């Protein structure tokens, strides 16, 4: 039941699409744009059953495939001269303001089994791995938590978490107990709650959380430095993301600040909502007018994001099991270091360069190590990996991701793998078709798509097939497309859910009715640039495209010279 | 209510946090502001927690200080 005037988006995404009221709200299930591929017809993942094959060739174990086609010399990593870090950030933090898909917590224990029971679904590993010589270990997975649970009847799909509108929800919250958690209800101002126990430089930090296992502190036992707490859960997962959460916040509690000087008769619930509205508004341009371009490059841009026309209620706004694993296509854009810079942009002493595998939930390099302003700035002036055919992903996430909290090191490329099979996602060509792209049989035609036999062959060994390639390995293993970042089955898969995501939003920034008029003219001046000068000690900051700058002095600018938003058009009359 | 990713659980929202315990310094302070006194006590009956003793109770239960509530 929804009601007919609503000034706001409900917290849980219901409501969103008024003959459809579930679509897009979090805790239902993903979307399918294809049929579920499992093994046995509607639950169990290929390669769950030793000796079982699929399409007559035998499962690959992802390990394997890791080890053979995604691991390269960390020596020979390539900068991108065209995209900074900060790319590789939002894109992370984009992610989770679409998609999380849940799984049971730690019968047997898949931590610290090796035994295949439901829900584990442990990764074995391949003969003579360069990590792991007791070939009787595991890399341990648990299953996403199926959305009807319990039942053979049907096929098993998973859960979305999260509003799968781009509403600044990893901010606010996809549920609502969580999203009164998060703000300030000691007074009438419409502010997020802040950390009261610490500042960073007298600016505001991101509340903790209450975990009785906490992992960010098994990173450093004697800092006693617990997990923050945001909209989404992962945000302490790494500083980089953490400050990208800290600086949201900042701007929510800015944002309202002002509004109240301007509308000083306002409650607090509709300060919090005016600027929880501006701040999704934000989310939303950053992501469509600098983030987006860049990913698809220009080409797939106009085809598969043409210009907005208006507000669709017959599309579909619900995130696609495709997509949750397409869009980990970013896992190449990781460098193997964090690189915090000074206010003249010099490496930072005593560590300028922490390995990866030693900042996973280290919420105290955040609190003890200087704030998200060293933190902000490498980001902004350290260039992103590039991905290449040869130097898919880093060892620091392929071999040590979360080596600090956890009994053994995990292989975020080979979970990609392992997750698409737990997912029933079809394989590369099925993709390919529902793209109206070439599907290749042969070693041959592979070389062709890929322009490079020497990764066709090795794919080809592997699967056995390249209907059998799993989604991502195939999506990243594709040449880019000209001044972008990803190939034409990503760009097909990634520009189509954004594609819905825009056009199926009724509270789209550019909807009639969202924004007055003179409020879209205000927005539209918005940058991240200028978010960070408003929220930081940073005076110097990348110019537009701030994903595209990173080099400094060449690519920077001081912040005087960015014009700032103006609420003028918020006053009430 | 117990979210977890790769055996890490992320978020328990049965956990009392640690910035709520501080709004109990509102409902103890007999000159607070009387509207957001009386919001949070909302709030509070809204979980269950009906009494100022039965919010100390569940957060020290939860981890927290609760020290500064004798
Ligand atoms: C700091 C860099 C990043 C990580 C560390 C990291 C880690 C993860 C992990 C552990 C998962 C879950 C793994 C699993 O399936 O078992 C994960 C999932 C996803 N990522 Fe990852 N990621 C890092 C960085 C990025 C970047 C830059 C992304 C850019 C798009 C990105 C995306 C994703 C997505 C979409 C997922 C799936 C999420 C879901 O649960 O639905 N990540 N990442
Ligand atoms: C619970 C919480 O978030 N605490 C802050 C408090 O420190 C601050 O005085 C108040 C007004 O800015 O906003 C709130
Ligand atoms: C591994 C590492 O960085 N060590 C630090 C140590 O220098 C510091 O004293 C401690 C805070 O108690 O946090 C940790
Ligand atoms: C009212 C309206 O806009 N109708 C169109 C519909 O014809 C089309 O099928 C859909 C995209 O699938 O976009 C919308
Ligand atoms: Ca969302
Ligand atoms: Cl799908």
């Amino acid at each position: 039941t929804c009601p007919e005037q609503d000034k706001y988006r409900t917290i849980t995404g219901m409501c969103n699409n008024r003959r459809s009221p579930t679509l897009g709200a979090s805790n239902r299930a993903f979307v399918r744009w294809l049929p579920a591929e499992y093994e046995d017809g509607f639950s169990l993942p290929y390669g769950w059953t030793p000796g079982v094959k699929r399409n007559g060739f035998p499962v690959a174990l992802a390990r394997a495939v890791s080890n053979e086609i995604v691991r390269f010399p960390t020596d020979q990593l390539t900068p991108d001269q065209e995209r900074s870090l900060m790319f590789m950030q939002w894109g992370q933090l984009l992610d989770h303001d679409l998609d999380f898909t849940p799984e049971p917590a730690a019968g047997v224990n898949c931590e610290t089994s090796c035994v295949q029971q439901p829900p584990c679904f442990p990764l074995k590993i391949p003969p003579n791995d360069p990590r792991i010589k007791n070939q009787a270990d595991c890399i341990p997975f648990f299953r996403s938590c199926p959305a009807c649970p319990g039942s053979n009847i049907t096929i098993r799909n998973q859960i979305n978490a999260l509003t799968s509108f781009v509403d600044a929800s990893m901010v606010y919250g996809s549920e609502e107990p969580l999203a009164r958690n998060l703000r300030n209800m000691s007074n009438q101002l419409g502010l997020l709650a802040v950390n009261q126990r610490f500042q960073d430089n007298g600016r505001a930090l991101l509340p903790f959380d209450n975990l009785h296992d906490d992992p960010c502190l098994l990173t450093n036992r004697s800092a006693r430095i617990p997990c923050f707490l945001a909209g989404d859960t992962r945000s302490s997962e790494m500083p980089e993301l953490t400050s990208m959460h800290t600086l949201l916040l900042r701007e929510h509690n800015r944002l309202a600040t002002e509004l109240k000087s301007l509308n000083p008769r306002w409650d607090g619930e509709r300060l919090y909502q005016e600027a929880r509205k501006i701040v999704g508004a934000m989310v939303q341009i950053i992501t469509y007018r600098d983030y987006l371009p860049l990913v698809l490059g220009p080409t797939a841009m106009r085809k598969y994001l043409p210009t907005y026309r208006s507000y669709n209620d017959s599309v579909d706004p619900r995130i696609a099991n495709v997509f949750t694993n397409a869009f980990r296509y970013g896992h190449t854009l990781i460098q193997p270091f964090m690189f915090r810079l000074d206010n003249r942009y010099q490496p930072m002493e005593p560590n300028p360069r922490v390995p990866l595998s030693r900042v996973f939930f280290a919420s105290w390099r955040v609190v003890l190590e200087g704030g998200i302003d060293p933190i902000l700035r490498g980001l902004m002036a350290t260039p992103a990996k590039l991905n290449r055919q040869n130097q898919i992903a880093v060892d620091e996430i392929r071999e040590r991701l979360f080596e600090q909290v956890m009994r053994i090191g995990l292989d975020l490329p080979a979970l990609n793998m392992q997750r698409s099979r737990d997912h029933g996602l079809p394989g590369y060509n099925a993709w390919r078709r529902f793209c109206g792209l070439p599907q290749p049989e042969t070693v041959g035609q592979l070389g062709t798509v890929l322009r490079n036999l020497k990764l066709a062959r090795k794919l080809m060994e592997q699967y056995g097939t390249p209907n059998n390639i799993d989604i991502w390995m195939g999506g990243v293993s594709e040449p880019l497309k000209r001044k972008g970042r990803v190939g034409p089955l990503l760009a097909c898969i990634i520009g189509t859910q954004f594609r819905k995501l825009r056009d199926g939003d009724r509270f789209w920034w550019e909807n009639e009715g969202v924004f007055s008029m003179q409020q879209r003219q205000a927005l539209a001046q918005i940058s991240l640039p200028r978010i960070i000068c408003d929220n930081t000690g940073i005076t110097t900051v990348s110019k537009n495209n701030i994903f595209m700058s990173n080099s400094y002095p060449r690519d920077f600018v001081n912040c005087s010279t960015l014009p700032a938003l103006n609420l003028a058009s918020w006053r009430e009359a | 209510q117990v979210t977890s990713q790769n055996g890490i659980i992320l978020h328990d929202d049965s956990r009392m946090l640690d910035h709520e315990l501080q709004y109990v310094d509102v409902l103890i302070n007999p000159n607070a502001n009387p509207q957001t006194k009386e919001r949070l006590k909302a709030y509070f009956e809204s979980q269950g927690l009906n009494t100022v003793s039965e919010i100390v109770q569940k957060a020290k239960q939860d981890g927290l200080d609760t020290s500064k509530y004798d």
